[PDB]
């Protein structure tokens, strides 16, 4: 079985380089080129350059010309792609591929690494209780939430009444901006429930060792 | 370089269905095109090469056609696992090249988002920052539009969003926005809303408060 290896993911501070490697297995290295592909998050794929493991020559789209540069090593079968002096554009997910016979189409895929920039240390989240503004209890369903702010790296774990309450609920994706992490969820039940029963937000940042428990009071 | 371009960039599907999708070259490109499928946190697929040649593994449901500029994939009989981006590439001049995309997604009926807005809280307030979040839950079609207004005036810096994937048990979508000042500046204005709009909102959905209500 033909097998592109990567690494999951690589993180990497603004304005330095990183070298992401591709082990080759189940097929002869310098049979075939290697090829390498940028993905952003939600967007499409983007050829960036190829390389021929016996010479070692290369090609890149001008997109990518001078921003990756890659290389190879033959006798571990692995091949490499630097990113230089990286910004927050070039946090992405970076595949190596290899092409079929002709060199038409990408016969195998790693399963890429996600790259992802930041200057940041690990850092604990604040968690902030979210409760709705008083008076307008309307009617029928209330939605309450927690929100995770300004942690460093991933993952964290958000569950409701310690994993109890699971229907209602929206946990959102995380998301980098100023090279740390805010996530938040939402939890809606029905509105003769709350506040008259306790719901709790609980948050675990295992990088920081952070655990908080945060009741949801009404404001 | 040359330019492939999908379409439709979204497709809202039912299982059983037949469907197809089309990607259009730039210039003649024979039948040098190529299509991939790429299903969540997976990676790409090669379901059919040379426009229209089969791939062994791949199910009989997928079949490729056209020559010139213009091909098109269709899927006979989709199915639930079909539920992915697609992606066609061509290999008749260098560089290769890919198009966009076409995603599928499950159809199902239209949804008005529920929309709860939240002031920051005392505690946040007390360490000096000011975060106001909207949740926007349980809407269909996809895509809404939100908009932050303080005082009356739009506001689009600090404004961060996050988008779940469509909800494996009823289709629909759900989004959180945050809007984060710090505490003084969020001490400057009285009134904060949440705006959105979307395909169900004959007027736009407003949440606000005010500081001083």
């Amino acid at each position: 079985e033909v097998q592109l290896q990567q690494f999951g993911a690589e993180l990497v501070k603004p304005g330095a380089s990183v070298k992401i490697s591709c082990k080759a297995s189940g097929y002869t290295f310098t049979d075939y080129n290697m090829d390498w592909v940028k993905q952003s998050h939600g967007k499409s794929l983007q050829w960036i350059g190829d390389i021929s493991p016996y010479y070692g020559s290369t090609g890149y789209s001008q997109k990518f010309k001078g921003k990756a540069t890659l290389t190879v090593d033959r006798s571990s079968s692995t091949a490499y792609m630097e990113l230089r002096s990286l910004t927050s554009e070039d946090t992405a997910v970076y595949y190596c591929a290899r092409r079929n016979y002709d060199g038409s189409w990408f016969a195998y895929w790693g399963q890429g690494t996600l790259v992802t920039v930041s200057s940041a240390k690990t850092t604990a989240p604040s968690v902030y209780p979210l409760a709705p503004v008083c008076g307008d209890t309307t009617g029928s369903s209330v939605t309450l939430g927690c929100l995770v702010k300004g942690y460093f790296p991933e993952p964290v774990t958000l569950t409701w009444n310690s994993g109890s309450l699971s229907s209602g609920v929206h946990t959102f994706p995380a998301v980098l901006q100023s090279d740390l992490y805010t996530l938040s969820s939402s939890v809606t039940v029905t509105s003769s429930t709350w506040p008259s029963q306790s719901i709790t937000c609980n948050v675990a940042h295992p990088a920081s060792s952070t655990k908080v428990d945060k009741k949801i009071e009404p404001r | 370089e040359l330019v492939m371009t999908q379409s439709p960039a979204i497709l809202s599907v039912s299982p059983g269905e037949r469907v197809s999708f089309s990607c259009r070259a730039s210039q003649i490109i024979g039948t040098s095109i190529h299509w991939y499928q790429q299903r969540t946190n997976g990676s790409p697929r090669l379901l059919i090469k040379y426009a229209s040649e089969s791939i062994s593994g791949i199910p009989s449901r997928f079949s490729g056609s056209g020559s010139g500029t213009d091909f098109t994939l269709t899927i006979n009989s989709v199915e639930s696992d079909d539920i992915a981006d697609y992606y066609c590439q061509q290999s008749n001049s260098w560089p290769v090249t890919f198009g966009a995309g076409t995603k599928l997604e499950l159809k199902r009926a239209d949804a008005a988002p529920t929309v709860s807005i939240f002031p920051p809280s005392s505690e946040q307030l007390t360490s000096g920052g000011a975060s106001v979040v909207c949740f926007l839950n349980n809407f269909y079609p996809k895509d809404i539009n939100v908009k932050w207004k303080i005082d009356g005036s739009e506001r689009q810096n600090g404004v961060l969003n996050s988008w779940t994937d469509q909800d494996s048990k009823d289709s629909t979508y759900s989004m959180s926005s945050t809007l984060t000042l710090t505490k003084d500046e969020y001490e400057r204005h009285n009134s904060y809303t949440c705006e959105a709009t979307h395909k169900t909102s004959t007027s736009p959905i407003v949440k606000s408060f005010n500081r001083a209500a």
